[PDB]
């Protein structure tokens, strides 16, 4: 029930690395993983991979696990239930493949057989 | 869905609630008549937990301001009331070159209630005015005087707060958790730690050290008529000492009314004073300095200076030593302007007849330590207090004495449980 | 660090008197009015609380660091000076007249 | 299982928290261990631990929940409570948010379940009487 | 039904009475909201209301209707008790005047029902003996 | 049967005192009939008969014993506690011989018994799910 | 009506030396005492 504003839209050149960067609100943000999910011109949408904010655990696809650079910053808690988090985003050989809108997104449920589900999108950061 | 209501008993819910927590314990506070406290103080940490906290809303501190005020005056009743000694007192000097302490003779009552007695005693000046030579005890022409009772013991013994069953106290480990806020880091005790009642002013004593860094307080650090309370991390070595080897006279003054005076000072008749190292005080100064930009500006000057008026208990450093109350001069410890072997020491005075808290109705009279007087203490608060554009001024303060308190009881919260919980779930019973 | 304007008012009983005052900190500033003669009067206070005893007709609002006061129908007895005030700090004053 | 402690988990979901209901069921009461402060003080607290406990036991009797943990009714979910599904209550929000969620219609729940009660052992009367 | 309120059917039949127990079952303890005269004479009264309905909680248990509003048994209903018959009762005289004819043989029944559950629990001691 | 009273089979066999429970099921908690000596220390009194009565019913109650006098539980009866035959406790030592050898593992079966009936009222919660 | 259980086989250790009922009753009867005479008139102006 709150926003995942994300970074504006940079555009570089192949080869180099592009922070994302994914400020959360109106939730609390230790108990519901962030997932990157992209979209690129030429497949349709691709699961990248999440990351817990509570147990600082990572896990994430093949085709992404060496490319992609994925942290967290602590929670600056507002109230019992509200909190502020930060989630950065980064990847490592960069190519025009890889051009596409990426956002990220927060966790469906706290347990159960879909904890991590991206329920919550962010609104999108255009890359190269 | 086929959703029915389900009662819960016994669920994870609090409310802010404030009732009558009671003492326990391992003199005056009445320590002995706390519950044994346990050797094993549970801490459950609650995990996931984030609860809001407020210093200065908070009723421990207004609940133990009372139970330490309610406290003297139940241990002051069976003590000697020494309303005969409000008597016309001839007063000299006590032979030396300042005079400072005098010595007063006064026809006094015997046990047999036809008979006087010429009687003399030594008094500080703090306890006497004059007539007009001839001189009077102060608390007369305002309340009676009570004596207390020297088998009651002024040292603050380790009491432990705690809360009734059904409700809770809620600690907080956030180390750089400042008053007010949520705290992020919440945890659960059955009891508070062991809560020294040290009375104290503008520098707090014996009280419980901060980890990390020294953290102020003070509920709007903006508002200037709020006293700041500063807790420092690292611990200030203070020493003090009545360098005079007094005397205690037994004054039999009816059936078994016996009140205690000054006979004579033994040896040499020197000042009461204390000792700070200027080093730890120098660069204790400087970590107060230096939290105090974080809220004021990296480019002004901090000032610090004296009292600037009102009463004895406030524009010095009052507390107690051996048993006797001494007022030390703080202008020593508060002269340095800011910007960007060693031994400092105060001149303390000695007072015996106290109101305390600020009540007007009741001052107690201290009967005299016999020997030479010295404490060691460490001083481990302050409660300062700002004076119009950029560059601002800090003086020593004390007006409230529940902030000594609520320096201790700025981790705790009072919280009441209600295990009943209402919740759906496809359930119904049979028939 | 409080500007007070305007600093002179001059409107018929009937009008509307509106007195702003900029402020750089932030808190709970007030209002006051002051008769010929009379002590200084607590209008406002908080920044849109009204004060006991003061009719409906003034009233204050806030956007920012601007705090702004309108009286919505004045009379013979609401010509004075005004003043804000934050913390131990006033405005110059505006005489409505 | 992990022994979290009393309230260990009031920042966990509700349906592990439920499972964990013996822990507050015993120090709700505490235990055992004469005119000073303390003393009128102490007693004056002791008093109030068993009328709070006891108030949670009469409710808990004349809902025929007395002697359940987790108790089983008759009074269906009316929507306008909280219109939320079970798998975004039970493994999501805490009980800390929600008895806040609740805390309105609370006092409407706790009059059904009394009735919902009472015409059932009436019923039973019935169901016996031959 | 009307909700008549506390002892509404004080003087209503028995069996109009009967069917409102939930309203006295709540308010026989109410609840929750130091030195002084009435100070000392709260705390004797609020002492006082936790142990009379105890005493009816603890008389309750001991009878196997823990819990119950109403409560069925074994005992038979002796005729030197009272040779009514059950339609002159339930819809004719009120609970006051039924307590006064039953205020003999009270402390009768109450042992009667005690050892009628002692020989209940014991009797399904043996049955699950096996 | 033989009316011994309060406490009469305290030196007999553990299977006669068993069937004579509600004698001292009553007198624990005794009954009903201002700042003296005696008064405040006849309140004192009266406070700490209702806890220690509240702590054994209390502990009976998330045991799913609620009620009973004779209670059984699905815990199994652990060698390590007392190997001994089942004939030669019932018909042989009393119940104050009996606590004595298990003061030392009474208090690892209170736990027993408390996960015993939250992981049963669990279990009927998930069998009434449906 | 005093009633009186006899506990048929039953044997108890006493000890009339650590009983605790005449610490309780002597200290019973000591704050009695100086329960009765807090209202009594004090003979203080006698020590004449
Ligand atoms: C405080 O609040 C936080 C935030 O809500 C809670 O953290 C969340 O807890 C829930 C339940 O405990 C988690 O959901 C589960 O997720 C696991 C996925 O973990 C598996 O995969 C991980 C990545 O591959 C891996 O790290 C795990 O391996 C272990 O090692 C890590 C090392 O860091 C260790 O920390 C882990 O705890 C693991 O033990 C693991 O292999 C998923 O498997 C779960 O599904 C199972 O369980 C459910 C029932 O719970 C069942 O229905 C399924 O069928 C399946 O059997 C379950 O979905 C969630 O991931 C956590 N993190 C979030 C939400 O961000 C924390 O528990 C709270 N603590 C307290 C004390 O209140
Ligand atoms: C506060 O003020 C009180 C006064 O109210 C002081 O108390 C007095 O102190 C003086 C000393 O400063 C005392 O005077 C001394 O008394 C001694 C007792 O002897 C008396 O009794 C014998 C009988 O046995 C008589 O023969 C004798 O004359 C005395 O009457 C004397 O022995 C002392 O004599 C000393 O002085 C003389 C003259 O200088 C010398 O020649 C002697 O050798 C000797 O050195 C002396 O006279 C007096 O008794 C005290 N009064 C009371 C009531 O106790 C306090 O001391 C003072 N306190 C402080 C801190 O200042
Ligand atoms: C801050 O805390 C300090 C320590 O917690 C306080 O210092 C204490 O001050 C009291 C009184 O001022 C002292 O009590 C005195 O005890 C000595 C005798 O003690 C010596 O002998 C015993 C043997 O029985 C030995 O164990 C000790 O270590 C000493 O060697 C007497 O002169 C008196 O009876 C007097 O009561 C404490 O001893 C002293 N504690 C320490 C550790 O120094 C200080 O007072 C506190 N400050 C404030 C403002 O409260
Ligand atoms: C104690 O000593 C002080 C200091 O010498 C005396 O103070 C003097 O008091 C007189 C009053 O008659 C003044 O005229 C002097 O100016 C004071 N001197 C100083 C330095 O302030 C005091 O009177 C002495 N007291 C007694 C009882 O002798
Ligand atoms: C004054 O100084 C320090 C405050 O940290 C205390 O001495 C240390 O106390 C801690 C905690 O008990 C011990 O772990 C250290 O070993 C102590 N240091 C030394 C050198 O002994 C001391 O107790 C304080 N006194 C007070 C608060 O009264
Ligand atoms: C303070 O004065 C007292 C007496 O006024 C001194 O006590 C004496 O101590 C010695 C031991 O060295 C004993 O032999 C004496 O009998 C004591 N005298 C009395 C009257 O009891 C004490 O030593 C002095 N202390 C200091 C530090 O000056
Ligand atoms: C306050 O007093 C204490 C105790 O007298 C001083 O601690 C002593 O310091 C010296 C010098 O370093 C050491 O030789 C002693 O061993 C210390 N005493 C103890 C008991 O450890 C302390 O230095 C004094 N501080 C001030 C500021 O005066
Ligand atoms: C506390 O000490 C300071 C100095 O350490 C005293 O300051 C004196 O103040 C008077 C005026 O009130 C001046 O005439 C003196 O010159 C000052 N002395 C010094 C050394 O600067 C101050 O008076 C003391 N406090 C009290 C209550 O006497
Ligand atoms: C002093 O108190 C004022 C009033 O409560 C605080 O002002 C608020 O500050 C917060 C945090 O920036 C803002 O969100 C509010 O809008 C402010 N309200 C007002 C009326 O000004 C102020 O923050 C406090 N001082 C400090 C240093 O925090
Ligand atoms: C005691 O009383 C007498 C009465 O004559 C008087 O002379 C003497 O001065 C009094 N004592 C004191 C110390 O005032
Ligand atoms: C304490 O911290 C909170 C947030 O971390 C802040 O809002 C509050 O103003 C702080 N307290 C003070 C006195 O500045
Ligand atoms: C404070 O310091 C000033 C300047 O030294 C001095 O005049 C004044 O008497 C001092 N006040 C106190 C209470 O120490
Ligand atoms: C829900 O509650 C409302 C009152 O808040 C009531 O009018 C309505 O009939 C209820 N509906 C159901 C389905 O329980
Ligand atoms: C409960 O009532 C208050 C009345 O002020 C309302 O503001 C609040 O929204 C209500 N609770 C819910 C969950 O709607
Ligand atoms: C009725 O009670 C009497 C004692 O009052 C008893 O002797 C008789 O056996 C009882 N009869 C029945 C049928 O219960
Ligand atoms: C109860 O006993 C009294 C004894 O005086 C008797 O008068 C009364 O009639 C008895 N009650 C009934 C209903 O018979
Ligand atoms: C008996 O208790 C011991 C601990 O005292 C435990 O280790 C063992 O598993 C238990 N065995 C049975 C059969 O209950
Ligand atoms: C209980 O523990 C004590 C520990 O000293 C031991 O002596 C005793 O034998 C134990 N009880 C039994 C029945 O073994």
């Amino acid at each position: 029930q709150g926003q995942l504003v994300q970074s504006g839209a940079t555009t570089t050149k192949p080869g180099s690395s592009v922070k994302i960067s994914c400020k959360t609100s109106g939730y609390r943000f230790n108990f519901y993983h962030i997932n990157w999910i992209r979209q690129t011109a030429g497949r349709g949408p691709e699961w990248m991979g999440w990351i817990s904010p509570y147990s600082g655990d990572k896990n994430l696809a093949p085709a992404f696990q060496d490319r992609v650079n994925m942290t967290t910053d602590t929670e600056v808690p507002v109230t019992s239930f509200t909190s502020t988090g930060a989630a950065y985003m980064e990847i490592r050989n960069l190519t025009s493949d890889d051009t596409g809108t990426y956002f990220c997104a927060k966790g469906l449920l706290r347990d159960g057989s879909s904890t991590w589900l991206p329920y919550l999108w962010g609104q999108g950061t255009l890359l190269t | 869905e086929n959703l029915w209501v389900t009662v819960y008993y016994g669920v994870p819910v609090w409310k802010d609630a404030e009732t009558t927590l009671f003492c326990a314990s391992d003199n005056v506070w009445a320590t002995h008549a706390c519950v044994p406290t346990d050797p094993n103080p549970q801490e459950i940490h609650l995990e996931n937990v984030t609860e809001e906290f407020n210093m200065w809303k908070n009723n421990m501190v207004e609940q133990m301001h009372t139970d330490i005020i309610s406290l003297w005056d139940q241990s002051l009743k069976p003590c000697v009331k020494l309303t005969p000694l409000c008597v016309t007192l001839q007063c000299t000097n006590v032979t030396n070159a300042r005079g400072e302490l005098k010595n007063c003779s006064f026809n006094m009552t015997t046990e047999l209630r036809d008979k006087k007695q010429k009687v003399y005693s030594l008094f500080y000046r703090l306890d006497v005015v004059q007539i007009n030579k001839e001189y009077r005890l102060i608390n007369c022409n305002t309340s009676a005087i009570t004596q207390a009772c020297p088998k009651v013991s002024f040292e603050p013994i380790p009491i432990h707060y705690c809360a009734p069953a059904g409700f809770a106290i809620l600690k907080c480990k956030d180390k750089k958790f400042n008053g007010t806020g949520p705290c992020p880091s919440v945890s659960t005790v059955q009891c508070t730690h062991g809560i020294k009642p040290v009375v104290s002013t503008q520098l707090l004593l014996n009280g419980s050290l901060a980890e990390e860094e020294v953290m102020i307080r003070s509920e709007n650090i903006t508002n200037n008529a709020k006293n700041i309370l500063v807790q420092f991390n690292t611990p200030v070595q203070i020493n003090c000492t009545r360098p005079n080897n007094n005397t205690r006279k037994s004054i039999r003054i009816g059936p078994g009314q016996a009140f205690y005076a000054t006979g004579d000072i033994i040896g040499d008749i020197r000042q009461a004073h204390c000792n700070v190292s200027k080093a730890t005080w120098n660069e204790t100064l400087g970590k107060v300095v230096k939290q105090l930009r974080k809220h004021f500006g990296n480019n002004t000057i901090i000032r610090f200076a004296n009292s600037s008026g009102g009463d004895l208990e406030v524009t010095t450093h009052s507390f107690n030593c051996g048993g006797e109350f001494f007022y030390c001069n703080t202008s020593g410890l508060f002269n340095s302007t800011w910007i960007s072997n060693d031994s400092i020491t105060l001149p303390c005075r000695i007072k015996q007849i106290i109101n305390m808290w600020q009540r007007i109705g009741q001052a107690m009279y201290a009967p005299p330590i016999q020997g030479v007087i010295r404490c060691v203490s460490n001083i481990t608060g302050l409660i300062l207090t700002r004076d119009n554009s950029t560059t601002e001024t800090f003086r020593p303060g004390g007006g409230d004495m529940r902030d000594n308190w609520r320096s201790e009881l700025y981790k705790y919260k009072v919280v009441k449980i209600e295990p009943l919980g209402v919740a759906p779930t496809r359930c119904k019973r049979r028939v | 660090v409080l500007t007070q304007s305007p600093g002179t008012l001059s409107l018929s009983p009937g009008e509307t008197a509106i007195i702003s005052c900029r402020t750089s900190q932030y808190g709970s500033l007030a209002w006051y009015q002051q008769r010929p003669g009379q002590a200084p009067r607590l209008v406002i206070y908080s920044g849109s609380t009204r004060a006991a005893g003061i009719p409906d007709r003034f009233s204050g609002s806030r956007w920012g660091p601007d705090y702004n006061l309108t009286i919505s129908n004045l009379e013979s007895g609401d010509f004075g000076v005004y003043y804000c005030q934050q913390y131990e700090f006033f405005g110059q004053g505006t005489k409505v007249q | 299982a992990v022994f979290l402690g009393f309230l260990g988990a009031a920042g966990s979901t509700m349906g592990a928290a439920s499972m964990t209901l013996t822990v507050q069921a015993r120090n709700l009461l505490s235990g055992i261990v004469k005119l000073t402060v303390w003393g009128i003080k102490q007693l004056q607290a002791r008093v109030l631990a068993v009328e709070r406990y006891l108030r949670d036991q009469q409710l808990l009797g004349i809902w025929g929940c007395s002697g359940k943990l987790i108790c089983c009714t008759n009074v269906p979910w009316n929507s306008s409570w909280s219109n939320r599904n079970l798998s975004e209550i039970w493994d999501n929000m805490t009980w800390l948010q929600w008895d806040k969620e609740i805390s309105n219609y609370t006092q409407i729940i706790y009059g059904l379940l009394e009735e919902s009660q009472n015409q059932q052992e009436k019923n039973e009367q019935d169901l016996l009487a031959l």
